[PDB]
């Protein structure tokens, strides 16, 4: 349906998106720490040789500068694709993202904007990353009107969502689940294609319970749905949220009106996590349909540990047990 | 003979710490003295009469506007104001040295740049009043100006955030083969922020056509510079980043113009940043003067006199008061406009919030100051 | 009950807390932009003359430095009371707060900490503050395990809560509602006293509905309770949350089990706002008691506007109308 | 004659931009040449034999530990490692010049400082393995060390965040009349972060007894310094902040010691910051050498020879392997420890999460790698 494909893992799909963007948009540039030689996760391999040192280039080691600089390129109308080397290190740029990028169009009455900025950054747990190689900061950004935050679950989804972010006329943060960069490949179209922002995807229909997640945690809830079917005879509807803000309220509520039960899962800590927004909204819109309390199965409210990672993450057993109790409520 | 990649240097065989030169710092460039006399004929730009009169009228019209809007704030007719007193020379002297289409990023204290670029009085006022004529749609605090036509990026309150942005717009201009320079203004207090270190380093390593223009008025709110830094002001920082740097007398419109003119020429030719630190003194913070020095100069060339000064003082008061009357009588924008431009397209969920406000005002509108809002 | 009192407005109560702290803790210092002359909101008037220039002093204009410096003082065990001049400007320090201060004790196994740090900052709307003088950033910090976030509603509450933050062995952010600094005074004990963290206060008992808010918005919901009684014959239980994290789950749930209905209000934007956490938690714990969906009456999901402020804020009419619909559900 | 509060300077009557001196930068201080020969007798510290042997044994023991743990990482026995190759001289030369109780903040590449301070091999290992002996409770990535006994603040991944912290601990030390200095290590890449600009300025304006120790190894991961800055390295930045600054040969343990010793003496006496930029080359980033230069020196004084070198190489391998065997056989800490120390006291809601894990493991524990976790 999208022309010739090749097997691509998620890092390769990001390179493919970036290459397609450079090719078709002469204004576009890519920059950040260590992007010139191909990046610490290989996402920019080959691009500087192909497109030129003026278009794919290293910056000094300064995240607040990286984002501020990217905002400035986008103010002139040129496409700016900034990289932050790990999402854990995006916080130096929080003021440029929240006080500047997100508010740029509103506060000028649309005289100026930085819509052509995309910030991309590796995200989520990786087995042994501990406090500063594992973080999933999306809930910090979700409380900032003016930015879009997008997280793919696979190589196909990543390339289509990244192209949409690059082309969207709003500053976008694209979080790439790093534990998937070299995981299983899948077929990905070689030429450009887009997947819409603010649209969830129902990847398995079901009638007893709605399960919502994003990034790697989508694969966990897909496996939970299988455990539920086999062990409990329970039919789960499995939904990938994809865009954290602005999020697809209608797809989630339509599913919960049908099933009457919702479990949301994410690696980020429970308190203030984005499951909190989904649950309270679904509760408001689907109150009379709710058969059981909405469940949130999330990381604990601690920093992300090194040796204890296997005990910290909201894995398939934690999600399954939560689901079991909810079915029995 | 040292082979280290990080620096190009010789060896030394004795321990010697490098001491800062702060007591005798970078000297202050000056063209005319306090009596408006040119000090060194080779440095006189010999600007033509019409241009020097525009510098003078821009500074004084700004000063006329400042007095009236400052009074308007004291009476509570506008919610905030802050004057340009003492800064008028840095504003107008630097703006005159730029191309009309050079992009400006500022800090908050450069209304004179817009004034020199012929920004209408009605539009300064519209922003301070947040009325329907404001292209900012009344969303920002007063004295936050922006103009896309005049290449003056909307000012924002957070200090120094414009500095790395300005560098990115300059990098973009370089690629576009614009033959354009970006100027970025900031105070000496804002230069303490991390974003200043970011912008200064990026402009050097990415080879950007940008003028950094620091106004050093000795104070950041209540904080004197003795508490702000301990090196030789901001100019002495430039060379550490590889940036060509200069300090000028910010009360001298000609010294400011000459340094800005030469920085612009070289920045655009060489794709390299320049740093100008203009020394002034904060005469007014919020709610030996550049104007009198330039007046003395004019009065020498025979290009101004008391009759002209009187007539212009009258004419400028009349123009300011006409704009002021109009600004006060305009309605504010429709409250609907609080929801647009958050994204380019309003999200359905944000539209729902807009609709909820419209319903709310249907029932409870008597409780809202809807009198002078549009629609 | 607490010895001699004087009438104090909220700025005066903050000065009183700070003076009491300096007096009894010789390690304590206060620092930030413009604190030496007494601060831009007069919160530190007189303190430098009284305690010395080494103890109450101005820093350079650099929020990331202010917080990093304060962390360093606290690592040595000395009490560090940093000021950020407006909460809108705390974002440059977000990385030092979230990646450093909050994680300092955990990541060292308690070999080091910065428990003796308090960051205090003016907060909330002020009538005309627009985008950068009005913000209420508490939901950004609520998603960070390791910090405490505390917001008082009055001069008495402010002094007692600020003393508790200064004395608490964890890094604390204390947000001072700036629109109350010169508003009505009330009697405040001259000598030190403490109000506990992580404890909500029920300030009016009621049986039909629970109303929860913090800061200035407490006074709004107190007035809503009066409108409800007079206009609807509805009895409202009014609760000041006081501590955003760790929050008093038990006090809120005990009230909702009794009334069966909850409305939460805050000036911060709806999406990702802290009402989202309270609602989803109460829903989990009080599901079977809920007579109507939990209501959130919050700022809109926009930056905070200048001229439109009267239309943006979740005022008493917006809260009352929401309450009316909830009673009728 | 200029009267501006922001700077102390004369006027100048001609326009002259200040140019950076980058091609002939701050020279590199060196005490011994590549053959271990002292170049200038007046600069020789004449450290006694036992101390110079401790410098040598600390560097080489670190190198022995590095080879073994690097192999351990390649085999997946530990999850990450990064070596100290080429940095051993900066580590040990600077640590030897400090008081035992001077507080150290670091960046990640200064295990030699802990080694010089007699940090047990068992404890370096315990942190890399996250075993029950780790006082960090296995919570951080390997090669994140800390020791409260040895005044070495726990290292954290985010670059440069320790720089303004170190300044605050130094301000606190000044008030306490500690007669103590803080040292703060960082690489040349980390010096590009905003927090470096914060720390350098605060230390000058608040008059703090702190040594800033920048290791300039020419690279930050893949980024050469040509992409990192364009001034004359990091040393040239110090004077712009009012900080006394020096550049040394980081492969020369004596040049490092002498500069650190004199910086410490003056920082503590004068309450003023000092900046030392040590030039090295990154021989290894993560998963003309200082040791051979010092070996040549020893072999001159007649204080080392091949027999001693052989025996020490043996003894150090045995000590490292004893520690390694013990570290691998220790269990990991109880999983309960993932919840403590988030706050000093665990919040009731966090306790509830702990209890929920304990219940979970009761039912589902066969699915967890509980084999080598304590309890
Ligand atoms: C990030 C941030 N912190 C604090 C402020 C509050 N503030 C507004 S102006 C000012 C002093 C600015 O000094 P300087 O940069 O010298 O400019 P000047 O007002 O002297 O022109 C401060 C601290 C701010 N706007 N942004
Ligand atoms: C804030 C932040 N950004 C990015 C990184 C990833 N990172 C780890 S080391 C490094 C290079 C550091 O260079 P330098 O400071 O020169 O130290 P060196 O490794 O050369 O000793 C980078 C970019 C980080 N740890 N923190
Ligand atoms: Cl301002
Ligand atoms: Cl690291
Ligand atoms: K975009
Ligand atoms: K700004
Ligand atoms: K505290
Ligand atoms: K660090
Ligand atoms: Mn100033
Ligand atoms: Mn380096």
């Amino acid at each position: 349906e999208y022309g010739q494909t090749q097997k691509m893992n998620l890092f390769q799909s990001v390179t493919s998106a970036l290459d397609n963007s450079l090719a078709k948009d002469p204004t576009a540039v890519i920059f950040g720490e260590d992007v010139a030689f191909g990046g610490v996760f290989r996402c920019t391999v080959g691009l500087r040789d192909k497109y030129g040192k003026d278009r794919v280039f290293n910056t000094p080691l300064c995240e607040q500068g990286i984002v501020g600089f990217g905002i400035g390129i986008a103010v002139t109308g040129a496409t700016a694709i900034a990289e932050i080397q790990f999402a854990d290190y995006i916080f130096p740029a929080f003021d440029q993202i929240v006080n500047e990028a997100a508010k740029y169009r509103y506060r000028s009455g649309d005289l100026f904007n930085c819509g052509s900025l995309t910030i991309r950054s590796p995200w989520g747990c990786v087995g042994h990353g501990a406090l500063y190689h594992s973080q999933s900061p999306e809930a910090f950004f979700a409380h900032c009107p003016g930015i879009k935050v997008v997280i793919p679950r696979s190589p196909f989804q990543a390339k289509g969502l990244l192209l949409s972010c690059i082309e969207d006329k709003n500053p976008c943060i694209f979080f790439e689940p790093k534990i998937l960069y070299r995981a299983a490949a899948e077929e990905v179209p070689i030429e450009p294609y887009n997947i819409p922002l603010s649209q969830a995807e129902v990847i398995q229909e079901g009638s007893d319970v709605t399960l919502v997640a994003w990034g790697t945690q989508v694969h966990v809830i897909r496996e939970v749905a299988s455990m539920a079917k086999e062990k409990l005879g329970v039919s789960c509807e499995v939904i990938d949220l994809r865009t954290i803000i602005p999020w697809d309220v209608d797809t989630i509520c339509k599913s919960v009106i049908k099933t009457g039960r919702l479990l949301i899962s994410h690696e980020a800590p429970l308190t203030g996590g984005f499951a909190s927004e989904i649950s309270s909204t679904v509760q408001e819109e689907c109150f009379l349909n709710l058969e059981a309390p909405i469940s949130r199965v999330c990381g604990y409210d601690t920093p992300f540990p090194h040796i204890f990672e296997p005990f910290y993450i909201p894995d398939k057993w934690k999600c399954y047990d939560a689901l079991r109790k909810m079915i029995n409520y | 003979k040292p082979q280290f990649p990080g620096a190009s240097a010789e060896f030394i065989d004795k321990l010697e710490f490098i001491q800062p030169n702060v007591i005798s710092g970078i000297p202050i460039y000056r063209v005319m003295d306090r009596q408006g006399q040119i000090i060194n004929p080779s440095e006189d730009p010999h600007l033509p009469k019409e241009k020097v009169l525009k510098l003078y009228k821009s500074m004084t019209l700004l000063n006329t506007m400042d007095r009236i809007l400052y009074e308007s704030q004291r009476q509570g007719r506008i919610s905030f104001y802050m004057t340009n007193y003492g800064e008028e020379g840095t504003h107008v002297g630097s703006a005159a040295a730029l191309d009309n289409t050079d992009l400006v990023f500022g800090a908050a204290r450069e209304a004179g740049v817009l004034m020199y670029r012929d920004y209408p009085l009605e539009l300064f006022m519209a922003q301070c009043y947040g009325n329907i004529s404001d292209l900012g749609k009344g969303r920002q605090m007063p004295v936050h100006y922006g103009c896309k036509e005049r290449h003056f990026v909307t000012i924002s309150s957070p200090l120094a955030t414009q500095i790395p942005q300005a560098v990115g717009a300059a990098y973009a201009a370089k690629r576009a083969n614009a033959n354009r320079v970006v100027i970025c203004y900031f105070g000496e207090g804002a230069a303490s922020e991390g974003d200043a270190h970011a912008g200064f380093n990026f402009a050097a390593t990415l080879e950007c056509p940008i003028i950094f223009f620091c106004r050093n008025n000795g104070y950041a709110i209540s904080t004197p510079t003795s508490e702000q830094y301990r090196g030789d002001g901001i100019a002495a920082r430039g060379p550490g980043y590889g940036i060509m740097s200069i300090r000028v007398d910010g009360n001298d419109v000609f010294a400011v113009y000459n340094a800005t003119k030469e920085a612009r020429r070289r920045a655009v030719a060489e794709n390299q940043p320049f740093l100008i630190e203009a020394m002034t003194y904060r005469i007014g913070h919020s709610t030996d003067h550049p104007i009198s020095r330039l007046r003395h100069y004019l009065l020498s060339q025979g290009w101004w006199d008391e009759e002209q000064e009187k007539a212009w003082r009258k004419q400028s008061r009349r123009k300011v008061m006409e704009a002021f009357e109009q600004a006060e009588r305009k309605p504010k924008p429709n409250p609907n406009l609080l929801f647009s431009d958050v994204y380019q397209e309003m999200p359905a969920q944000l539209r729902k919030q807009q609709e909820s406000l419209a319903r709310h005002l249907q029932t409870y509108g008597e409780h809202y100051p809807l009198d002078h809002f549009d629609k």
